RNA sequence: AGAGACCGAUAGCGCACAAGUAGAGUGAUCGAAAGAUGAAAAGCACUUUGAAAAGAGGGUUAAAUAGCACGUGAAAUUGUUGAAAGGGAAGCGCUUGUGACCAGACUUGCGCCCGGCGGAUCAUCCGGUGUUCUCACCGGUGCACUCCGCCGGGCUCAGGCCAGCAUCGGUUCUGGCGGGGGGAUAAAGGCCCAGGGAAUGUGGCUCCUCCGGGAGUGUUAUAGCCCUGGGUGUAAUACCCUCGCCGGGACCGAGGACCGCGCUCUGCAAGGAUGCUGGCGUAAUGGUCACCAGCGACCCGUCUUGAAACACGGACCAAGGAGUCAAGGUUUUGCGCGAGUGUUUGGGUGUAAAACCCGCACGCGUAAUGAAAGUGAACGUAGGUGAGAGCUUCGGCGCAUCAUCGA
RNA sequence: AGACUAAUCGAACCAUCUAGUAGCUGGUUACCGCCGAAGUUUCCCUCAGGAUAGCAGUGUCGACCUUCAGUUUUAUGAGGU
RNA sequence: UUAACUGAACGUGGGCAUUCGAAUGUAUCGACACUAGUGGGCCAUUUUUGGUAAGCAGAACUGGCGAUGCGGGAUGAACCG
RNA sequence: GUCCCACCCAUACCCCGCCCUCAGGGUAGAAACGAUGCCCUGAGGAGUAGGCGGCCGUGGAGGUCAGUGACGAAGCCUAGG
RNA sequence: GCCAGAACGCGACGAUACUACCCGCACGUUGUAGACGUAUAAGAAUAGGCUCCGGCCUCGUAUCCUAGCAGGCGAUUCCUCCGCCGGCCUCGAAGUGGCCGUCGGUAAUUCGCGUAUUGCAAUUUAGACACGCGCGGGAUCAAAUCCUUUGCAGACGACUUAG
């Protein structure tokens, strides 16, 4: 009789994904990036970018 | 605005019958019964023939009956959503049943004299209420008069409307190359 | 002479009346308007003012709001009384205000307990009679912790109008905070290391003026600046994208036992608002009308490509005022009978223009085609092929209708 | 003078045929709901008028018929701006 | 029809979804019957004919006004939304 | 002349209530229904000429309310409901 | 200079019967395009100014006033601030301010008694001008029109005159 809008009401949020709870407690929207120290632009690339 | 090209559009075909007698109703009411709570598609066909007019529910007469009762329908049930009528050139029936809205009264003394019997729609209903072993007949339903008329114009073939018939009623000039041009 | 699904005084004949009359025209001829006091005249005796017409009293009557200018007595238009507005039209739409006037709603209801009062006879059983054949009614028994009614006291619940707060649901506007990702893994920048330059040349050195200063010279000194690599460094920050968490306001509450999907699962924010509290119980909320205020608003009908038009009709009100009836066609809806169908030109009969009954002819249909003399519809289970609703023993049979080849 | 013939004369007055005919001007009476145009083709002593096709409404019937389309794509023709 | 069962049209029997052989939509499939009003039109972007030109006269494709209110262009049938 | 923020309001767009129109479903071993009723779900609403449907009023006729009325029918007036 | 004079522009003066007028008091039967601390006087320049003569200026982001039953009754304490009257001057653009005197009130400091019940919000009915009414005191004893008349005037009203 009346729609109700998840995003807004988490109840009906958990009846449609139940996956919804566990992307919330583990922090799935913010894993970090990979390890590595990383390498520098190989010096030709900036002197195509300042050519002209 | 909303760019539709159609709305408020109503449908093409009866949903009640149009006269008003009381045993038609009570008749109707049965087979909207019978039509919501079985799955027989028979039952369906009989309710729509029960709402048309008298022109599409032509006669059926017995000769047009025994052509379709060769081949294998010699123990079936006939239906028919009409009258039912005699024919003079058959001299012998077959036994057979039938199930009819109305029968005549020779057409009706004739198919009890060979040994068969006459149904009435609600005793059909009653006894095969899926319509089991039964087939259902139609009648010629341009074989009128009226009919040959419709669409006239040049080079169709159809028949005029005039008042008498004779050499003096339209068969000069447009009939026939010796006057002018012919059609 | 008898009648009617006719008209009811602008209708029905021109005439419901001293109507073919009054009146017009030389004449032939033309030709209206005009019905209603009360049951009964009982149609106002007397007094008084006035020259009189009349007025004021007083009488008759159920009524003079029936007085012969006579049943009822509408509108245009007018008088008096009362209310109100008006700085070169008025009238009208939406929405508040003021004044006048006003309809509802509410006044209690069911239940429980305690006491008093009165009347019965509550449950059970026996006899009779109905009826849905197991359910009732009548007579008898019952006889005080049962049944029924009233009054007095207490308690819970539900009840009228306008509002305040708390916890929620739907929609939406607007603040703040915590993270993640990308690019030259931002570009710069601070600090440190190494190399190279110059000027709008710092300090020195020289000359001109002491009158503040100015002009040369040359590469960091007693200031500093610009290029090229490297480290801190996966630095920070801007910009773009993205995962969440807290505040502040506005409008709305459709539905009416349970049932479903679910969750953080003694329960809940999960298929639509409940809980607590105050004032008032009436013109307080609400309604009608008049007027001032803000915004808006050209005269209708008609022909026309185009009307508010310097385009035509319309001063105002009442009553009348325009797609009908017959015969003959046609398509479609309803009804009766059906290879047939139609009693009513006529006859019989009658409670008499009704209703009821009868059947010889005849009309339309059942057969066409030719100018005509004339001739006149099956090779086949009334044919073959492709589609086709429905049925089916699952092999098929195939209505209506459409296309095609034949008889 | 086309003047006069009863306020009437380039053919008097009165009644009847007569409600004479009009492709032309004027009018044509309560409410709500749904759908919704044309000024174009051919013929007519046709050009202020008709018939005919188109555009519109209403009633249905056949199946609820793999059925269509003011469109894109792919292959393949025609054209003299 | 061919010198010719050689061809031409119509077919029996058998084989082929292991996929019925581009995209998108299907917010509207087919057939019939009876009939109304209309048959003076005008405006605009692009293309265009006659004319010195015209708020002039004449055509093609499409969109409008007529038949239509609302917010803008102070006003303003046709312009913008 | 060019560039950039914030803000104002249409009968347009989004969410909610109510009316109607169209479409699609449910409802009998009937504890049953103005079955022409009731319950559930979605979409749509401009209009001259014109078409169709449903309703409101007036004068008379058949049937029925065993209808109202001299203790007051019909008619008329009324910024009273 | 000259013509008209707003018939809803203004000034000075004369006489003013009817309690029409003046003063004082007390009420509301009343009206107001809209009180709620309705508080603030230099002139001048802006590529220059103010001043206590030391200095100061982007900035009214200022200054004044502001406590108590809608603001009581006493004390301690202080010589500040406010108001009604009266007397002298002063003010003409549409007439205002200053000085003095009597009287009344008064937290700059610190206390004692009272406040309740309007029930958990409902305008905080509070100001200023006008108008009306009723008392108590003073002051005052007027004109205009019709009518008759004139002709410096005239369609009629109106106008210049006389009674
Ligand atoms: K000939
Ligand atoms: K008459
Ligand atoms: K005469
Ligand atoms: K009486
Ligand atoms: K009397
Ligand atoms: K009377
Ligand atoms: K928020
Ligand atoms: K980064
Ligand atoms: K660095
Ligand atoms: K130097
Ligand atoms: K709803
Ligand atoms: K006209
Ligand atoms: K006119
Ligand atoms: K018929
Ligand atoms: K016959
Ligand atoms: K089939
Ligand atoms: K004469
Ligand atoms: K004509
Ligand atoms: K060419
Ligand atoms: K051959
Ligand atoms: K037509
Ligand atoms: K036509
Ligand atoms: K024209
Ligand atoms: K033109
Ligand atoms: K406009
Ligand atoms: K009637
Ligand atoms: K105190
Ligand atoms: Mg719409
Ligand atoms: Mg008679
Ligand atoms: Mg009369
Ligand atoms: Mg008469
Ligand atoms: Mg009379
Ligand atoms: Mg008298
Ligand atoms: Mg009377
Ligand atoms: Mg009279
Ligand atoms: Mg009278
Ligand atoms: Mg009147
Ligand atoms: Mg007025
Ligand atoms: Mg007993
Ligand atoms: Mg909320
Ligand atoms: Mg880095
Ligand atoms: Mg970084
Ligand atoms: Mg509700
Ligand atoms: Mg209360
Ligand atoms: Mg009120
Ligand atoms: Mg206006
Ligand atoms: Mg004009
Ligand atoms: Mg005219
Ligand atoms: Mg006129
Ligand atoms: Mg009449
Ligand atoms: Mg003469
Ligand atoms: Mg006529
Ligand atoms: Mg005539
Ligand atoms: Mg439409
Ligand atoms: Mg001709
Ligand atoms: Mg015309
Ligand atoms: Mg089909
Ligand atoms: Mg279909
Ligand atoms: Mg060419
Ligand atoms: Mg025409
Ligand atoms: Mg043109
Ligand atoms: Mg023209
Ligand atoms: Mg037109
Ligand atoms: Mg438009
Ligand atoms: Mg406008
Ligand atoms: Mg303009
Ligand atoms: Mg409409
Ligand atoms: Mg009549
Ligand atoms: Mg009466
Ligand atoms: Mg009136
Ligand atoms: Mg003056």
């Amino acid at each position: 009789v009346q729609k109700k809008n998840p995003l807004r009401n988490k109840q009906i949020m958990l009846r449609l994904n139940p996956y919804a709870s566990t992307f919330a407690k583990e922090k799935l929207g913010e894993v970090k990036a990979e390890e590595g120290k990383p390498p520098k632009v190989p010096a030709s690339f900036k002197e195509l970018l300042h050519e002209a | 605005g909303i760019d539709l090209r159609w709305k408020h559009v109503r449908s093409s075909h009866r949903k009640a019958p149009k006269s008003d007698n009381v045993y038609l109703k009570l008749l109707v009411k049965l087979y909207r019964f019978l039509a919501r709570r079985t799955e027989a598609p028979f039952n369906k066909v009989v309710l729509r023939r029960l709402f048309m007019s008298r022109i599409n529910r032509p006669p059926v007469s017995l000769s047009r009956i025994a052509r379709n009762l060769k081949n294998g329908n010699e123990k079936k049930t006939v239906v028919v959503v009409a009258t039912v009528t005699d024919d003079n050139r058959l001299l012998q029936v077959p036994k057979m049943e039938v199930a009819a809205l109305r029968f005549t009264a020779k057409a009706r003394a004739r198919i009890e004299a060979a040994g068969g019997r006459t149904l009435t729609l609600d005793q059909l209903a009653l006894e095969k209420p899926t319509g089991a072993n039964t087939l259902l007949l139609r009648g010629p339903k341009n074989a009128r008069e009226a009919v040959k008329h419709f669409g006239f114009g040049p080079h169709k073939h159809k028949k005029p409307y005039v008042r008498s018939k004779g050499r003096k009623f339209e068969r000069a000039r447009g009939r026939r190359r010796s006057r002018g041009f012919k059609v």
